[PDB]
This record gives structure tokens, C-alpha cells and sequence, in this order.
């Protein structure tokens, strides 16, 4: 190596922004995307008050904000908070200007246009980057895990999305996107809680029912057993402290909650869950590569930490797949930077060094640039 | 007074997070040892059985060459009729 | 292969080992240098020609080799 | 026989085969350096006259440009070989890229280490917002 | 004992005085200097680089297996040996394609039992039933007819 | 082996490519000829992905290939890629340069000039062998049987053309050269396993119904009695097992198929079967040679290996022909490289050691030298 | 303020302790994860050569059967033509 620079990985993502620099193992600073303006009025003089805590900042003071994500389902609903997002990012969590830095951005599939051109409209005017290239968010998932085909379910927090690749060769007529992901799951355990009594309203309080749903919600192998033996015994109430005392008990709750993914019905949903879409993804694949992405079905995206999610998985697949394939589940223990991780990878490969969009070819074609041959 | 109090706190918060460390930890090796026994298992009989086709394997060819032998026989003695 | 283009090449890497100087304008002990400087720089050639095809040698060897071991994966 | 018995035996055989290797390698110099004495005739000028002093010189000359034409028919061939062998090596890569995606990088780097400086910042921000007050 | 020297070159004396200090703070301390067993465990216990089951059973294998209740220097430094990374990385690949390409005598793309057979007798080594038969078992993995290109390439990962 | 030069025996032939080093058995070298260009986008960078896949390598990648075989019906419709699996076959799958080896190709009757011609002109100028000779493709099936005369009925997979011989005097105006042929039968095979409900579109999957026809039909002795004993019974309905699972069962499609030989109608092709053609074949030979061809009937080529061939045929002839003769049809069991065997040994004769096309003589009459005294 | 720097220090060799634990279990954890993809390998290996075996008996059996059929009638036909 030589002269030249590093290449700043970011991924925006939805619910958790994953930044660091090209070439290492894990992301340099992660926290969550909110940017929440304080509501009550203030007495206090000289205080020091801001009008917006963004990241990290904004989750210890989120008693008296009103956090509001700008992100809500992979698209960008609110652009100036997003841009302020990505500025804290750049100048607090990383301290690197980015008029001296390569910029990787990752994007969910299927995506409106719009989304993408005004990210690199941003990226090239405010921030002044010297060349930036978006990534789908499934690939970099597929280079993390050494392989080169599979098809790989990339349940994040935003959407669920499942694209299918063989020896390299995307095949762009199988994707098939879910909206269904994290934060729905988030919004029914909330819902769910009040058979018990506890209610929780207010936007800082979905972020503890999000604590609880992380540390206690598991994925139950059976829902039927379970929910019998739940019903009866008691062995399964576990409890959890609330930020000030008064602590629950979650019953059945545990393993309703992720049941949602494999039976959408359940948050009103009409499609079919992740254990079924993954099939019809594969069965619309060509007859002959069916086999090897039966093998290699990769799992990524942080919803997909719950534990036994990969058995159930398996056993679904296993019932609806043809009994003589052998159907395998990779899931990584670092599923959570598994997008991160293969965005730093091919960040550093010298084969992908020359296709960023450079600047000087953003000047001559305008934004509309994204959708030509730099994808 | 007051300074050490909130040198409690800290090291109270502290506590925490290490507990928070062994229960992780326990829950994890225990998945692993879980994956490390099936693997194990299936593994021993995975190669158990595919020993045993390479066995019959071997025996179907001794069949073949008895066979292919047998066949010339009869070619030559169908031609010498002929 | 379009031998053409061989030929252009080979013309252009002869123009890059042309070596021709005057023939009359030496006493004779200059004749003698001149000869033997020629003799080291033709025994060069020889050494690096021998180098040459012990090198095609291994080239071919280690060819062999690789194409077979593709070649066993099937 | 155990483990470490036999990874003695075969070091000591790959000692074996280097060093036969390595005497091997200083035959081979030796006799290419013989060789290449032996193939070129000794030349000999001692009391020669302008005219075959010229000739042979000359003579010299053209073979020596025709030895140019051979090296170049030979390297020509080994430049093809050359590309031969860097496809094979493609090949080879391509056939262990099935597995091999995450393989060539560096991981591990910096952010494992620096746990405790988000304690000291917090600490740090509370203290000065205490000590402002 | 060469191999034994070598290893001791490889724990050196200046390693030795380092390791001598640290068994001075894992023995007993306060006594004659007798020398007893289960500190080659504190040494585990205390290192942090543990040495491993199989370096445990090693030591089971040749101390221990009397019920000794004390090791000697030499047993302490083989099992000390075994735990410090005196690794040789497996030599290289262009290493291996020379020797391999030695070893094909006969350039068949692959080493035969008779090309391992001589190769080991030509070491001076004592090759009788007991080996081969076993490098059968152990040195050849693939057990394919013969050993292939990969069987020996990884067959000498991380080793001398 | 060592000093000296031996000839390479390439077979083009329409469906596989044999080839392989005068004076053995068996040819060395022996691969689909399917040149396949990838059809996806393809979205991994450094891959290593090549523009074409040639040979074997195109039918274990065939799920996102596009093949396309070059040689149509004998002839040879796309010059670019039979120039490329030329190459393949010379360089990888033999491993020897073409300037130090003649070859000797084949060639159906009844083809067009320029085809040869340009065939010729190829083999001088890319490859630039020292000689080659273009020999009819029965001629040599002849000579594998170790007859020397006989009518012989090459059904490949491209063409089906039926040369009678007599003493080593070879009838120009009998042969009777018929388009039916193994690809005819692949797609009338996929044509009616639709009624069962299997459809096979892509390109790609005309190889697995090139399997199924392969491992499962058979030609029926008497066709009326089959179709009515496979309506009735179940003893027929054979199971296969598609690349993927979901195993199939074909029914009377399995003697239906190769039936197509006997009734060209069936593809609604006019022409006799090849149970007439040979039968006509011998009428136009001469009123004294018509028993020896009678009693040496011979058949070679890839096709003619349906199980329970040689005895309808002989059915059939014998039904056709006076009843004093006496039919034998000659079906030795390496049919399928019958074509290669007897070029070995043309090739290794030392008679036949002045009867190549010396490139002076190329140079002097240009491409046309073919049609001349070397033939 | 006595008391509660005793509770201070008491808390500060507790918290020195969880350190140490926390390490314990990374390190075993490091561990783990080595040996599993060790055995997962094993599998994708032991896997793969069975499968190998297993086509190749199908295709022996496969050939045997006709040959064996073609030698049986070519027996019948030698009887015949006696």
C-alpha cells in the first residue's frame, strides 16, 4: 500500500447507523438513528440546551424528547433529519471530514429511485465526498460469509428481503421484499402487553418495550405446545426491571411476539411469513440451481438473533421443501455486522477500486448517474 | 461523603453490566456445545454410512467384471454358430 | 493469430535489438577488443537463451501439474 | 505412529528432500555454467589480418541478430506461456472461490480494544455539567 | 536430543530465566526446592495461555502415569515447550509445490505409496510395516489410491 | 511414445465432441459442445467471470447460461463458436499445440462445399496444422466392425444417413441421408411429457429431458401391443428424479419417444423411418450385392443405442425383404464411439500415410483442394 | 462517608473480579467457536464423499443390470441355435 486513503463504510440502515473505517472486523461507532427535540418548555437559564440530540446522545436523555426515526421502512421519509443524522456521524462518531474519504452507502432492494438520487445528491453537494457507491444490502451480507452463491433472508429492522444469488449471478425476478421486520414486531409486543396491564404510549417507552422484546422474546420451535405448556405450567415467566423498580412478568408474550414473523397474519398482515417466502423465492429460481440454494440459505439482519430462529426455520423449510434436498441454515454468531462486515470487504478489494462514482462524472450526468452502469 | 456515593453508583453499574457478561456467555456456550454434539453425531454416522456404499460399491464391480467376462463367452460362441 | 501483428511486433523489438556500427574506422588491437567484447556479449546471449528453456522447462512442468490437479475435480 | 513420532518423520524427510534439493540446485549451476562455456567455440584473433579480422566480425554480427530472431521466438513462446500460467493460477482461484469471499482482508483491527473511553466521556460530561451548576 | 535442543534453543535461556521467575511464582515456595507435580497445572491455571487437553494428556502420557507426584526439570520443559507458539506456519506454497514436485518422481500429478516408501527410506528413518501400512492410516487421508495434490498440501498445514 | 508424430482424430459431430491421439481405443477426451454465454447481470466483483463457457464446464454452470449448440444438422451454422470449441478441444481437453500434429475431422454426406471449405481454410489458417483430411462419417464405422462391406445406418444426434458398401466400393447414388435424430426425438420427448403436466422451456432444461430420454426410453418391439398393454397395467411407469427433487413417472412416453425413428409422421416429417429408408437404400444397390448387405447390416452412432433396437429393426427388414435372404444387424456394444474407432485406425494405417492434405498443396489450389484428388 | 467508602472499595474488588471472569469467558469462547468450525468442516467433507459413493454404486448397479439382462438373452438364443 501507499499513498491514497481509506474508505468510510456507512450503512444507514433503520433502527441502528453502523459506521467504520474500510478494512476491519467490526463498525467503529453504532448507535441508534433518532433525532428527538426536547418538548416541555425549560425554566433553567444558561443550561446549555440544544434544540435536537441525535444518536446516542438522545437515548439517555429521551425522558423529556420526543424521538422520531427518519427512516421508517428502508425508504427516507424526512431528509433533514437524515442529513443531520449522517453529519453527527461524519464529525462526532468517526472525527474524519469527508471531503478526504470514499463513502459506501447501502440501500435495501427494490428501493423507490428517489431515495437513492437524493442520497448522492446530499452526499456529493453537502458533504462534499470525493466518490460514493451504493451497495444492496443482501450482497455485502452474501461477502461476509465467504460464500459466492446462496440466498441470503436480511430481516432488519426497517424491511425483510430475501434475494437469491447463484455463482454471482443476482437473479433481480426473485426478490421478493417483506415490510414486515423489527419495529412491527416492537409495535405488536407493545400491544400485546396490555392483556397483562401494563401500557406503554409514549415514543421513549418503545424503546424499553424494545429492551424487553431483545433480552426475553425468544422463537418457540412449536407454537402449538407451546402455547399449551405455557397455559398450564409456569416455567416460562420470566421477569424483567423496569428503568425505575416496579418490575413485570412476561408470560406467553415471550414467544408471540417473534411468532409474527412466520405468521403475518397476526398484525393483519395478508403475505405469507419468512418461512414461506423463502421457498416461493427459491421454487421461481431456474430448476437446476435449486439444490445449492437449498444448501446455502444464509441468514443476516439483526431481527434474526432471536434464539431458535434457526431451527424453527429449518424445521419449516425441511416440511416444505422436497424430502431428498438437504436444506441448511447458516447463521453466523456476528449476524448483527454481518452487512457491515462484507461492506468493509469489498471496500478493500482492489478489483471493485474503480467502479465508486467519481465525482467529475456526477458533474457531467447529474444525480440520474446512480442508475446507469455505476450501479 | 457525597463523591464517594456516587463512586458507589459506578461501581453498582459496573457489577451489573458484568453479570449481564456471564449470563451471555453461559447462554451462548451452551447453544455451542448443543451444535458441537449433533454435528459430532451426524458426522460419525455420515461417515459410517458412506463407508458402507463404498463397500457394496466394490462388490458391484467384482459382479461386473463376472458379467462382462460371461458376456464374451456367449459373443464368441453365438459367432462360431453363426 | 494474425501473424501480422507478430511480425510488425517483431520488426519494432528487432529495431530494439539493432545493434550496428561502423565496420572501417578501427586500427587493428580495436578490431581485437571490439571481437571479443562481442565474443562476452554472444556468450551472454547463449546464458540467458539456456536460462530461457530451463525456465519454458518448469513453465511446462508446473502447467502439467496444474491442469491435471484442475482436472481431478472431476 | 503418535502424532508427534511421525511429525518428526516427516520433517526429517522434508529436511532430506531440501537439502538434496539444494545440492541438486548447485549441480544444476554448475553444469548450465559448463554448458554455456561449452556451446560457444572459443575465438582465437591472435595474428589475423584486416580482412579476416572484418569477416569474422561480421560474421559475428549476424549470428549474433539471428540468436536475437531464436530469444525472440523463444521468449514470444514463453510470454505465451506466461499468460497460460496466469489463467491457470484464475483458474484455480476461481474454482476455491466458492468459500474463498471473505478470506483475503484484515479483521480485527482497532475497535476491539477501546471499550472504557465511552465510560470516561460520560463521566466527563456529567462532571462538567455538576461542576457548572 | 537434537530435536530436544533445538526445542530448548527454542524456549531460550533467556526465555528460561523468564519462565524459571514464573516457576518460582507458581511452586510451592518456602521449602528445599523438591520440585512437585501440580504446578505444571498452576502454570495453566496462571498463564493464561493454558496449555491445551492434548498437551495435558501428553504430560499424562510420559509424568504422571507412575503417579509421580513431582515433575522433573526435563518433563517440565517438554510440557513447556508445547505450550509457547514455537510455530513453523507449514512452510509456504511455493516450498510445497517444489518438494511435491520432487516427490513426483514419476510426474504422475500425485505421490505414490511407493515414491512416500523410498522417499522415507532415503531419509535414513526406519520405514518398516509399522509405517506406510499406518501413514496408510494416518499419512494418507484421502485413501483414493493414492495422495493427491490437496491430500498433502493441507496433510502439512502448520507443521515442519 | 516419443519421437515421431502421431495424428489427432477429432470427431466434430453434433452433440459431443470426441477426440483423442490416433492408434488407441477409446478417445481421450469426450464433452458436450455447447458454447453458453451467462444471460444475468451479475453483481459480485472479481469473480473471475469469463464471457463463455465452453464444453463440460457450460453443463455444470447451465443454470444461468444461455447454450446454444453450433453444429445445426451436420452443418455448421456459427462459424465464431465452432472456432472456439476447436481451441477448447486443441488446448485444454488434449493439451497439445496443433502446429506438430495432423488431424483428421469428419464430415456427414451429402453436406454443403462451403462448409468443408471453410472447415479446411479454419484448420490451416488459426490452427495451422501441417495436414488434414476430411473423411465421410461411415466409411469409418465400417472400418471399426473390421468389415469391408455392409450397409451402415449412423444415426447420430445431428443427422441419420445411411452409406452402402460393397467391397470397399462405395455406392454414390444409395445414400440416403434422412435430418431425424437424436435432438428431433429430445424435443418431441419434451414435447409430450407435457401431457402430464411437466413442462421444460429454458434451454437449459432440454439437458435434463436429454437424460431422461437417455436413462428411461426404450423402443418398443411391436407398438400396438405396448400402447395397449401401458393402458391397462402399470408395469411401464419408471420414476426419475429431477435435479431438485420432485421425482416424475413417465408412462407410455417411454417407448413413444424413440418411436418417432420407425414413423416420421409422428414429428410430421413425410419420410419413411429408418426401418424403410435402409430397405430402400439396398434396392437401389445393384440385383447381385443385395444379400451380402442384407447379411451385413451394421449400425453405429450415438442414437442407435435404444435399448431393444436391433431387434426391431431386424422385425422390420424382415418383414420388408424377400423371405430367402437371411438379415443380421450388426450392433456391437461401442456403438456410440464406433465413428472414432474406425478413424484410429484409418489414421494408423501406412497406406493411408500419403493421402493427407499437405499444407504446400493448400497454398497452391487455395481451400478448394478438398473437393479435388484429395478428398 | 465511612461507610460508603468501605461499600466502595468492597465494590471495586468485586468489580475487579467480574473483569477477570469476563475474560475467562471470552477466551472460552474464542475456543469454542474454533473447534465448531473445525467439525463443521469435517461434516461439509464427510458429507460430500458420501454422496460421491452413493452415485457411484447407483451407476454399477445400473450397468450391471444390463449386462446381465443381454447375457441372459444371448444365453436363451445359444440354446436356440443349438
Amino acid at each position: 500500500d501507499d499513498e491514497e486513503t481509506t474508505a468510510l463504510v456507512c450503512d444507514n440502515g433503520s433502527g441502528l447507523v453502523k459506521a467504520g473505517f474500510a478494512g476491519d472486523d467490526a463498525p467503529r461507532a453504532v448507535f441508534p438513528s433518532i433525532v428527538g427535540r426536547p418538548r416541555h418548555q425549560g425554566v433553567m437559564v444558561g443550561m446549555g440546551q440544544k434544540d435536537s440530540y441525535v444518536g446516542d446522545e438522545a437515548q439517555s436523555k429521551r425522558g423529556i424528547l420526543t424521538l422520531k426515526y427518519p427512516i421508517e421502512h428502508g425508504i427516507i421519509t424526512n431528509w433533514d433529519d437524515m442529513e443531520k443524522i449522517w453529519h453527527h456521524t461524519f464529525y462526532n462518531e468517526l472525527r474524519v471530514a469527508p471531503e478526504e474519504h470514499p463513502t459506501l452507502l447501502t440501500e435495501a432492494p427494490l428501493n423507490p429511485k428517489a431515495n437513492r438520487e437524493k442520497m448522492t445528491q446530499i452526499m456529493f453537494e453537502t458533504f462534499n465526498v470525493p466518490a460514493m457507491y451504493v451497495a444492496i444490502q443482501a450482497v455485502l451480507s452474501l461477502y461476509a460469509s465467504g460464500r459466492t452463491t446462496g440466498i441470503v433472508l436480511d430481516s432488519g429492522d426497517g424491511v425483510t428481503h430475501n434475494v437469491p444469488i447463484y455463482e454471482g449471478y443476482a437473479l433481480p425476478h426473485a426478490i421478493m421484499r417483506l415490510d414486515l421486520a423489527g419495529r412491527d414486531l416492537t409495535d405488536y409486543l407493545m400491544k400485546i402487553l396490555t392483556e397483562r396491564g401494563y401500557s406503554f404510549v409514549t415514543t421513549a417507552e418503545r424503546e424499553i418495550v424494545r429492551d424487553i422484546k431483545e433480552k426475553l422474546c425468544y422463537v418457540a420451535l412449536d407454537f402449538e405446545n407451546e402455547m399449551a405448556t405455557a397455559a398450564s405450567s409456569s416455567s416460562l415467566e420470566k421477569s424483567y426491571e423496569l428503568p425505575d423498580g416496579q418490575v413485570i412478568t412476561i408470560g406467553n408474550e415471550r414467544f408471540r411476539c417473534p411468532e409474527t414473523l412466520f405468521q403475518p397474519s397476526f398484525i393483519g398482515m395478508e403475505s405469507a411469513g419468512i418461512h414461506e417466502t423463502t421457498y416461493n423465492s427459491i421454487m421461481k429460481c431456474d430448476i437446476d440451481i435449486r439444490k445449492d440454494l437449498y444448501a446455502n440459505n444464509v441468514l443476516s439482519g439483526g431481527t434474526t438473533m432471536y434464539p431458535g430462529i434457526a431451527d424453527r426455520m429449518q424445521k419449516e423449510i425441511t416440511a416444505l421443501a422436497p424430502s431428498t434436498m438437504k436444506i441448511k441454515i447458516i447463521a453466523p454468531p456476528e449476524r448483527k455486522y454481518s452487512v457491515w462486515i462484507g461492506g468493509s470487504i469489498l471496500a478493500s478489494l482492489s478489483t471493485f477500486q474503480q467502479m465508486w462514482i467519481s465525482k467529475q462524472e456526477y458533474d457531467e450526468a447529474g444525480p440520474s448517474i446512480v442508475h446507469r452502469k455505476c450501479f | 461523603a457525597q463523591k464517594d456515593e456516587e463512586k458507589m453508583e459506578i461501581q453498582e453499574i459496573q457489577l451489573k453490566e458484568a453479570k449481564h457478561i456471564a449470563e451471555d456467555a453461559d447462554r451462548k456456550y451452551e447453544e455451542v456445545a448443543r451444535k458441537l454434539v449433533i454435528i459430532e453425531s451426524d458426522l460419525e454416522r455420515a461417515e459410517e454410512r458412506a463407508e458402507l456404499s463404498e463397500g457394496k460399491c466394490a462388490e458391484l464391480e467384482e459382479e461386473l467384471k463376472t458379467v462382462t467376462n460371461n458376456l464374451k463367452s456367449l459373443e464368441a460362441q453365438a459367432e462360431k454358430y453363426s | 493469430g494474425k501473424r501480422q501483428t507478430e511480425r510488425e511486433k517483431k520488426k519494432k523489438i528487432l529495431a530494439e535489438r539493432r545493434k550496428v556500427l561502423a565496420i572501417d574506422h578501427l586500427n587493428e588491437d580495436q578490431l581485437r577488443e571490439k571481437a571479443k567484447e562481442l565474443w562476452q556479449s554472444i556468450y551472454n546471449l547463449e546464458a540467458e537463451k539456456f536460462d530461457l528453456q530451463e525456465k519454458f522447462k518448469q513453465q511446462k512442468y508446473e502447467i502439467n501439474v496444474l491442469r491435471n490437479r484442475i482436472n481431478d475435480n472431476q | 505412529i503418535s502424532a508427534s513420532r511421525k511429525l518428526q518423520l516427516k520433517t526429517l524427510m522434508l529436511q532430506i528432500a531440501k537439502q538434496e534439493l539444494e545440492r541438486e540446485a548447485e549441480e544444476r549451476r554448475g553444469e548450465k555454467g559448463r554448458a554455456l562455456s561449452t556451446r560457444c567455440q572459443p575465438l582465437e584473433l591472435a595474428g589475423l589480418s584486416f580482412a579476416e579480422l572484418q569477416d569474422l566480425c561480421r560474421q559475428l554480427h549476424a549470428r549474433v541478430d539471428k540468436v536475437d530472431e531464436e530469444r525472440y521466438d523463444v521468449e514470444a513462446k514463453v510470454t505465451k506461456n506466461i499468460t497460460e500460467i496466469a489463467d491457470l493460477n484464475q483458474k484455480i482461484f476461481d474454482l476455491r472461490g466458492k468459500f474463498k469471499r471473505p478470506t483475503l482482508r484484515r479483521v480485527r483491527i482497532s475497535a476491539d480494544a477501546m471499550m472504557q473511553a465511552l465510560l470516561g466521556a460520560r463521566a466527563k460530561e456529567t462532571l462538567d455539567l455538576r461542576a457548572h451548576l | 536430543d537434537d530435536i530436544y535442543k533445538a526445542a530448548v534453543e527454542q524456549l531460550t535461556e533467556e526465555q528460561k530465566n523468564e519462565f524459571k521467575a514464573a516457576f518460582d511464582i507458581f511452586v510451592l515456595g518456602a521449602e528445599d526446592g523438591c520440585i512437585s507435580t501440580k504446578e505444571l497445572g498452576k502454570v495453566m491455571r496462571m498463564l493464561g495461555q493454558n496449555p491445551t487437553p492434548e498437551e495435558l494428556q501428553e504430560m499424562i502420557d510420559e509424568v504422571d502415569e507412575d503417579g509421580s507426584g513431582t515433575v522433573d526439570f526435563d518433563e517440565f520443559l517438554v510440557m513447556m515447550v508445547r505450550c509457547m507458539k514455537d510455530d513453523s506456519k507449514g512452510k509456504s506454497e511455493e516450498e510445497l509445490s517444489d518438494l511435491f514436485r520432487m516427490f513426483d518422481k514419476n510426474a504422475d500429478g500425485y505421490i505414490d505409496l511407493e515414491e512416500l516408501k523410498i522417499m522415507l527410506q532415503a531419509t535414513g528413518e526406519t520405514i518398516t510395516e509399522d509405517d506406510i501400512e499406518e501413514l496408510m492410516k494416518d499419512g494418507d487421508k484421502n485413501n483414493d489410491g493414492r495422495i493427491d495434490y490437496d491430500e498433502f498440501l493441507e496433510f502439512m498445514k502448520g507443521v515442519e
